């Protein structure tokens, strides 16, 4: 799925 | 902010995110962060919905609100430390929001990585670790997480260090 998906804390 | 972005966009992203399944995509969180930020004048409804969000499902919801608050976290930590991050009692402001925070972070994160697996438990931990570093929670570890029986606990069937 093309949505920026994973979001790391590590990186804002 | 002439009723423009209030809690109508807040709340739509978290509910929109549920929604999903099991995507979380990084733009909700955005755009929940951002408004946050944007409104320090609403802390309380803002942390109290996301920490309820966490609690409410199982690991679901508890992975995907964990996130959440997480860069809500940061964000906020960082603007009231700019002046000066006091509270005592009740929402009101950034400080008073991580305060409250800290004061669930317990049942949220303990619950979060128990109901969670290897797989999600471990992006619990690491995030967990991140923490620390940053500067986030300076509690010197919470009884919450403190108590390494709680990996070591919910940690199904598996070998590790």
């Amino acid at each position: 799925d093309d949505d920026e998906d994973g979001y790391n804390p590590y990186t804002l | 902010m002439q009723q423009d972005d209030d809690f109508q966009n807040f709340v739509a992203t978290l509910e929109s995110f549920k929604d999903l399944k099991s995507g979380i995509s990084g733009s909700r969180i955005k755009k929940l962060t951002t408004y946050a930020l944007d409104h320090i004048d609403i802390e309380s409804k803002i942390i109290s919905l996301i920490i309820d969000y966490s609690r409410l499902c199982p690991d679901s919801h508890k992975l995907g609100s964990l996130y959440i608050i997480d860069s809500i976290g940061r964000a906020y930590l960082d603007e009231t430390r700019s002046n000066s991050n006091s509270s005592s009692n009740k929402p009101g402001t950034c400080a008073h929001a991580i305060n409250t925070l800290g004061e669930v972070i317990q049942e949220l994160l303990s619950d979060a990585i128990a109901k969670s697996n290897q797989d999600h438990k471990e992006k619990i931990r690491m995030l967990l670790d991140i923490w620390d570093r940053s500067g986030l929670f300076q509690k010197s570890y919470l009884n919450a997480i403190r108590s390494k029986c709680f990996a070591m606990d919910l940690e199904h069937h598996h070998h590790h260090h």
